[PDB]
């Protein structure tokens, strides 16, 4: 629900917006943009930066934008005074040739 | 064998192309099938040689008729009619009674060696049934007991289908049951 | 009566059974003194192929052996012209019970067959034809091949006939049985020497037969109808049956009827007009008539079903099909099931095996089922599951017979279903009438 | 239902013949299948009298002229068939209270086996 | 342990399950089944997943 | 070429091809077992029926793989029939199908066994499975049978594969093998008796069950665990 206000968002950047059935969903940005946009998500309420998951997409049997991808996963912690339980993952693709990125 | 009646060959060779060849197997297999009442192995490997094919061959489509033969089969092959509309007609019962009569099972010949049984498919003389045929020589119509037991004794007597006659009678073409 | 007409007439005549149990007629002679030759003298020197084509293509002339492809649009897949001569095939053979009707001409009046395989030869711009009769009749194949010889020796046969540069050959062919052989492309494997396989069919033997050349098959009926047409005309065939299945037809009957046998008769007259006033009523009371070949679906003895007119299009409306005219007369004094017992005793036995589905699957399933059902040690989802292997089956086959053979036992657990499921359920032997009529 | 018994014990002495034929004519025996319900057995009740639910008399080129072949436990229908390689002859042994254990309706005996394979053996001598 | 009775302890769909070791005694298609799962082992479906949980560490 | 649409996608693939061909090439498959690579089909196998919409829909499912294309055309292969037929078919097949899986070296070339598993399973969410509705004692024929001194054959393993007796004539069109007996008495066998061809032994790897097996490597290794080199001969100059 916190989700809401960045998915509103994110539809209106034109970010992809992967969901799996499971309820898990990604949002696919560049690298540019990411450290900002985040930064209006911890800002909009996001309380805990649970996960960086590093992926190695060397060899997949389908197409993939980029070799290397990053995944955060961002969560609103409810059950703290602020939160609603608001978890969802935010992946970027990312170059081989600069394996760079911004810090959280 | 048909090396002396190579003349059959030539009669039947020329009903085919000369590639056509593979035909005439069936006609070779039936005449060996009436002069030795079955097939030796050897023969099946000579015709095979002589229409210049593989033995195997022809042994998979010489099993694949009821027709041809490989053991000693009793000298009148009885070929009882078992289906439906004969099995009506009481084909069951007579297939009891002639197995017990001979006593003999199927696959097997009497120990004397007249009779060969099989049972059989339609002869399409189901108007006339039940009906069983003793090789392929004229169907032994509507045979009852007394029909059969009668031809029976006849050919246990050495005696030839044309020689005994059936009691009883039926129709024609079209047949009558009373 | 009036024309298009069926049942009684006093117009109706015999022609297949004009001279069918009248000796000698195996005496050319004795065929040329009621007809023939006189006819293809004339075909070959009035009408071409295709203007006889027409008349037949107006005769409506549907096909045979449980065929009923109008034969004119059957002549349409052939070609003509194409420096290959074509070959006509006669399916001489038929076995299944209650199936019986070409036998007695084959027996009785050679030189009509051969007449009318002339012409046909000549229609289907054959010079070679091949009879491939079952070798289980032997008086058939007798009396052919001696025909043959007369043919031959009178010169209506060889390269001329009537100096016409018409060539016209037979052979006969003596089998060695069995349903299957009959299939259309598994007859050319047998025949050409080579055990029975059907073989593809988008390629049909009517666009390339035999050695590639192309070759038309026929029922001995098929090919006895064309006399009647050459010699009287296609109004004339019209004339009688109904619009929907014209002109007369080698019905017959089997089961317990006073006279069973063959009865040629216009197409479109009733079961009843059949039964009771042809061939003499029946003796016993009937569970089931299987009407025409036996792979027809068995509709249970009621009157509004015998007044229904036997023919390729009312049974039809009976959701059924019709067979060769094989009418099987069903008794409850026997059960169906005993009936379809047998029947799929047959079927598994003559399986092309080919239809792998109905290799393994029916005769290796279906059949045991059954079995297993009548000593009495069955249960009800034996035959729910019997029931759920049916359009499994039923569909698709690789010869249409498998998913002929379901639709009798298909038809008799639609109605008679109960039976069944009474006996399974009771675990409880079938009875046994003694059968020693 | 224990029909199966006697069936068991009757296929037991069926094949006590298949050897004894075997060495009595010295033809080549062999066995070719013991029950899946054995393998895949491993604590559930076994007592079937012996192990052995397929074997064969062959020519003495291991192709067979004569097959025998129980039917499994469980495994409805219980018969015992023979058949003979390209014969298309195919034996059904019932059993039947009252009797005995019968071919077709024919009870059996040793001699009719014994006839059955010296028609076998001789016949079809494919070697 | 008020909420326990009787049941089958393990999902019947043999497709995904491994089969019960009773039966392969029985059939055929039970004995393609065991062997291949113990052997290959399944194909799952394309996909990512995540589920949080709470361990008695976190 | 020739517009096909596999169910939800569309391919050019020039005519005359097996609509079965686009399939494979369209990233949708079906279970497969008479036809093969570098042999003409049969309907044999009857598993390459499907059902199409030119837009119809065909009375009878027609083996996709025998037909040819045409444009335009719509194959339906994600059917709910489909698949209940498939493991009907499946389930016709295991009917006689003789178990024998742990001794079985066709095994994890078993590419049957994988098809079973890949499109069977009854019809039925399950609370309880099922596994047939046979029960009957099945066939017994033949095995143990060495067919060559390189070859040992245990007939009830074929599941008429028609394959070998295909290539034989296809490929060396030299024949040595036949099916014999009719309908389900049937089997495959040689009256060679040690088959004299110079090439015979690709049937080995043509064999679609274990039926002819190198008896040299018999009961030695199981499939999985080889190390499948690919190298080249030299031991002729091809
Ligand atoms: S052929 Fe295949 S399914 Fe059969 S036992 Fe061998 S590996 Fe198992
Ligand atoms: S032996 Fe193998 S390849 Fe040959 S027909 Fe049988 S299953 Fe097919
Ligand atoms: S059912 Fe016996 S001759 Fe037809
Ligand atoms: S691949 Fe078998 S029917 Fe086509």
């Amino acid at each position: 629900m916190r989700l809401e206000r960045v998915l509103e968002e994110a539809r209106a950047k034109g970010y992809p917006i992967e969901d799996n059935g499971l309820g898990n969903l990604w949002v696919v940005l560049p690298r540019e943009r990411f450290k900002e946009e985040m930064a209006h998500y911890k800002a909009m309420g996001f309380n805990f930066l649970a996960d960086i998951v590093g992926l190695d997409y060397l060899t997949y049997p389908d197409p993939r934008p980029e070799r290397f991808a990053v995944v955060y996963e961002l969560v609103s912690l409810p059950g703290w005074k602020d939160g609603d339980g608001s978890r969802f993952f935010v992946r970027v693709y990312v170059p081989e040739e600069d394996p760079r990125l911004p810090t959280v | 064998f048909f090396d002396d009646k190579q003349d059959f060959l030539e009669e039947t060779f020329a009903k085919y192309p000369p590639e056509g060849r593979r035909a005439a197997i069936m006609p070779l297999l039936r005449r060996v099938q009436q002069e030795e009442g079955w097939i030796r192995p050897e023969r099946i490997e000579e015709i095979a040689r002589l229409v210049g094919t593989t033995p195997t061959e022809v042994m998979g489509v010489a099993s694949f008729y009821s027709y041809y033969q490989f053991v000693p089969t009793g000298k009148y092959h009885l070929q009882v009619c078992a289906t439906l509309s004969c099995k009506l007609a009481g084909a069951e019962e007579l297939w009891d009674y002639l197995t017990e009569t001979l006593g003999i099972g199927p696959g097997e010949v009497t120990p004397d060696g007249l009779f060969s049984v099989q049972k059989v498919e339609c002869l399409g003389s189901c108007h006339t049934a039940p009906v069983i045929q003793v090789n392929d020589e004229p169907y032994v119509e509507c045979v009852t007991r007394a029909r059969l037991e009668a031809l029976l004794a006849g050919l246990r007597a050495g005696k030839r289908l044309e020689e005994i006659e059936l009691p009883g009678k039926c129709g024609h073409h079209v047949h009558e049951v009373e | 009566t009036g024309p298009i007409l069926s049942g009684l007439d006093p117009r109706f005549e015999r022609t297949l059974y004009a001279h069918v149990g009248k000796e000698g007629s195996w005496t050319l002679d004795y065929y040329l003194r009621h007809g023939g030759y006189e006819t293809a003298k004339r075909v070959l020197k009035e009408k071409t192929p295709d203007e006889v084509i027409e008349e037949v293509k107006r005769s409506g002339l549907r096909g045979r052996g449980g065929a009923g492809f109008p034969t004119g649009l059957k002549w349409s897949f052939m070609p003509k012209d194409d420096g290959k001569q074509h070959y006509l095939i006669c399916n001489a053979d038929e076995s299944e019970p209650g199936s019986f009707k070409d036998r007695y001409i084959l027996e009785d009046v050679p030189h009509l067959l051969i007449e009318g395989m002339i012409l046909a030869g000549y229609a289907i711009r054959a010079t070679v034809g091949y009879i491939y009769v079952r070798g289980e009749y032997r008086r058939a194949a007798d009396r052919l091949e001696q025909a043959i010889k007369e043919a031959r020796a009178r010169g209506y046969l060889g390269k001329n006939l009537f100096g016409t540069d018409f060539s016209f050959d037979l052979h006969v062919h003596r089998g060695a049985g069995a349903y299957i052989c009959g299939e259309e492309t598994a007859l050319m494997n047998s025949l050409e020497g080579l055990r029975a396989n059907p073989r593809l069919k988008p390629p049909f033997p009517a666009q390339s037969g035999l050695w590639g050349k192309p070759t038309t098959i026929n029922n001995v009926e098929t090919l006895a109808s064309v006399v009647p047409i050459m010699e009287r005309g296609a109004d004339w065939f019209a004339q009688m049956g109904t619009e929907q299945s014209k002109g007369m037809k080698l019905y017959q009957i089997s089961g317990p009827v006073k006279r069973p046998g063959v009865y040629e008769l216009p197409m479109g007259t009733t079961f009843r007009e059949l039964i009771y006033e042809w061939a003499g009523g029946p003796l016993e009371p009937i569970q089931a008539i299987i009407p025409g070949g036996s792979s027809t679906p068995p509709l249970p003895f009621t009157e509004e079903v015998l007044d229904t007119p036997m023919s390729y299009e009312h049974l039809q409306a009976k959701g059924s099909m019709l067979g060769t005219g094989g009418v099987i007369l069903i008794p409850e004094r026997v059960s169906m099931v005993d009936a379809m017992w047998n029947l799929t005793r047959f079927y598994a036995h003559e399986s092309c095996g080919k239809c792998t589905p109905c290799r393994e699957g029916v005769a290796g399933f279906m059949v045991n089922l059954f079995a297993k059902i009548g000593t009495g040690q069955g249960e009800e989802k034996d035959v729910e599951n019997l029931e759920a292997l049916l359009p499994l089956i039923e569909g698709r086959s690789f010869c249409p017979l498998a998913d002929a053979a379901v639709w009798p036992v298909k038809g008799s657990l639609r109605h008679f279903k109960d039976q069944y499921l009474a006996l399974a359920r009771e675990k409880r032997p079938v009875p046994r009438p003694s059968l020693w009529r | 239902a224990s029909s199966e018994r006697e069936l068991y014990e009757a296929w037991v002495e069926l094949l006590s013949w298949m050897r004894e034929y075997a060495q009595a004519k010295g033809v080549r025996f062999e066995k070719e299948a013991d029950f899946p319900d054995f393998i895949y057995r491993m604590e559930r009740p076994y007592d079937l009298p012996t192990t052995i639910m397929t074997a064969s008399l062959s020519d003495g080129l291991g192709e067979p002229f004569l097959l025998a072949d129980v039917s499994p436990r469980h495994a409805k229908l219980k018969r015992i068939g023979l058949r003979l390689p390209r014969a298309h002859i195919h034996l059904h042994a019932h059993y039947e209270p009252g009797k005995g254990l019968v071919t077709g309706k024919i009870p059996l005996t040793k001699e009719r086996f014994f006839a059955l394979a010296d028609r076998a053996r001789e016949a079809l001598a494919f070697a | 342990l008020e909420r326990l009775e009787p049941g089958p302890v393990r999902d019947p769909n043999p497709q995904i399950t491994p089969p019960p070791r009773h039966l392969l005694e029985t059939s055929m298609e039970a004995v393609i089944y065991h062997f291949k799962h113990y052997t290959e082992g399944f194909h799952p479906p394309k996909g990512e997943v995540y589920v949080p949980t709470e361990s008695a560490r976190g | 070429m020739v517009r096909v649409k596999v169910n939800d996608r569309i391919v050019e693939v020039p005519p005359g091809t097996s609509v079965m061909d686009a399939v494979f090439h369209a990233g949708y498959d079906v279970p497969l077992f008479c036809s093969e690579k570098h042999l003409s089909p049969i309907g044999a196998c009857r598993m390459c029926l499907v059902r199409i919409g030119l837009i119809q829909w065909q009375p009878k499912l027609a083996a996709s793989c025998v037909t040819a294309v045409a444009d335009g055309m719509v194959v339906d292969t994600l059917s709910d029939v489909v698949r209940e037929a498939q493991a009907g078919m499946v389930e016709f097949t295991l009917l006689n199908h003789p178990l024998d899986c742990p001794t079985c070296d066709k095994g994890g070339a078993c590419e049957l066994q994988d098809r079973t598993v890949e499109y069977g399973l009854y019809e039925k969410p399950l609370e309880l499975p099922v596994y047939t509705r046979f029960e009957f004692t099945r066939r017994h024929v033949d095995k143990h049978h060495p067919l060559s001194p390189f070859v040992i054959l245990d007939r009830e393993r074929c599941i008429h594969c028609k394959r070998c007796v295909r290539y034989f004539e296809e490929v060396p069109g030299d024949e040595v093998l036949d099916f014999i007996e009719r309908g389900v008495h049937t089997f495959i066998g040689t009256m060679d008796f040690g088959l004299p061809s110079g090439f015979s032994g690709n049937i080995t790897d043509i064999c679609p069950v274990g039926a002819l097996l190198d008896l040299t490597a018999r009961f030695r290794a199981r499939n999985w665990e080889m190390e499948e080199t690919p190298t080249t001969c030299a031991l002729c100059p091809v």
